């Protein structure tokens, strides 16, 4: 199906203690494979999936250096927002970046993103046509004047279009065993009498991959959207997901309820009754 | 600034069987700015041993961690997350129940 | 591979 890769960066000042806290890393569609922190000892880009070890010498030191040439942009740019916000020295703030590319199925380039924020906030993104800018305010008015320029709009068009695409492509078949992948979920459903009047049903989704699903009950074919409790998807640790969805049943009534659950990796989606 | 409160989720890596070897799992998502604090509990006690994931962030710019620990889960050993956060006005604990 | 020539805000 469709893939991506994503850099993400947080930047947090901390004044009196020193140089802002950097943190980066990197994803292949649900799949961190990269991090650097400023904070621990090996100053370094370092693996975070078995598949990208592979990589020799070069692509670590190479990583390294511009990961150490993000990390005091970012620096240099804590101090310039203070000064566009005339905001105080002694006060914490966050920096967040975002880029990357989206390929579809046939793994030619769909989109390519990079976008900022500042405490929070949208600060400026780049639009769908890689040219123009969405500045939040006049602050970020500034930086799009110096970020529109003829030959930076071409760079990050070189790199969203062309290095992102295939550098997106070589991890896919470097890491093809994980990466490739489709983990359909495994699915059950528990019951519980929450009174001798009502029990809560609850429908499982475990052990998948990736982590877009769709999990949904309905009483009747009726959807129970706003009578749902459906929890947020969630990282099981061992890169598969999980997600539950539970209604209130009156007693008696188990039989009208189904589960529905929809994910890649099933070639039908499932429709699951407590019987 | 924009402050949002830590969602909180505990919970196992594989179901939960009395006996077996397993993780213990505190993910706490949703929140800015990042600065956090999570511990995992074990009949009220902190866990020495706990790691965390590498910060991440979601499409509207809040914090996502996992937080997570190998734990063997008994029939009488209560387990929870506690989680402090600027939006939280004490500490936060959210007992693990096998079933969620 | 991350992008090798960021610009300052």
């Amino acid at each position: 199906g469709s893939h991506s890769m994503r850099y993400f960066f947080t930047s947090v000042s901390r004044p009196g203690r020193g140089e802002p806290r950097f943190i980066a890393v990197g994803y292949v569609d649900d799949t961190q494979f990269v991090r650097f922190d400023s904070d621990a000892a090996s100053q370094r880009m370092e693996p975070r999936a078995p598949w990208i070890e592979q990589e020799g010498p070069e692509y670590w030191d190479g990583e390294t250096r511009k990961v150490k040439a993000h990390s005091q942009t970012h620096r240099v740019d804590l101090g310039t927002l203070r000064g566009y916000y005339n905001q105080s020295e002694a006060g914490s703030h966050t920096v967040q970046r975002m880029y990357g590319c989206d390929v579809g199925s046939d793994w030619r380039f769909l989109r390519g993103y990079h976008q900022y924020a500042y405490d929070g906030k949208d600060y400026i993104a780049l639009k769908e046509d890689l040219r123009s800018w969405t500045a939040a305010d006049m602050a970020a008015q500034t930086t799009k004047h110096k970020w529109e320029a003829p030959h930076v709009a071409e760079q990050l068009r070189a790199y969203l279009e062309g290095t992102c695409v295939e550098w997106l492509r070589r991890y896919l078949e470097n890491g093809k065993e994980t990466l490739q992948r489709t983990d359909a979920p495994k699915t059950h459903m528990t019951h519980h009498a929450v009174s001798d009047h009502e029990a809560t049903l609850r429908c499982w989704a475990l052990s998948f991959y990736p982590a877009e699903i769709t999990l949904t009950w309905q009483r009747d074919g009726e959807d129970q959207t706003q009578d749902t409790e459906l929890v947020e998807t969630r990282p099981a640790g061992d890169g598969t997901f999980q997600k539950w969805a539970a209604v209130v049943v009156p007693s008696g009534q188990e039989q009208r309820y189904t589960c529905h659950v929809q994910h890649e990796g099933l070639p039908k989606p499932l429709t699951l009754r407590w019987e | 600034m924009i402050q949002r409160t830590p969602k909180i989720q505990v919970y196992s890596r594989h179901p939960a069987e009395n006996g077996k070897s397993n993780f213990l799992n505190c993910y706490v998502s949703g929140f800015h700015p990042s600065d956090i604090e999570v511990d995992l509990l074990k009949n009220g006690e902190r866990i020495e041993k706990v790691e965390h994931s590498d910060l991440s962030f979601s499409k509207d710019w809040s914090f996502y961690l996992l937080y997570y620990t190998e734990f063997t889960p008994t029939e009488k050993d209560e387990y929870a997350c506690r989680v402090n956060h600027v939006t939280l006005s004490q500490p936060k604990i959210v007992k693990w129940d096998r079933d969620m | 591979m991350l992008w090798g020539y960021l610009q300052y805000v």
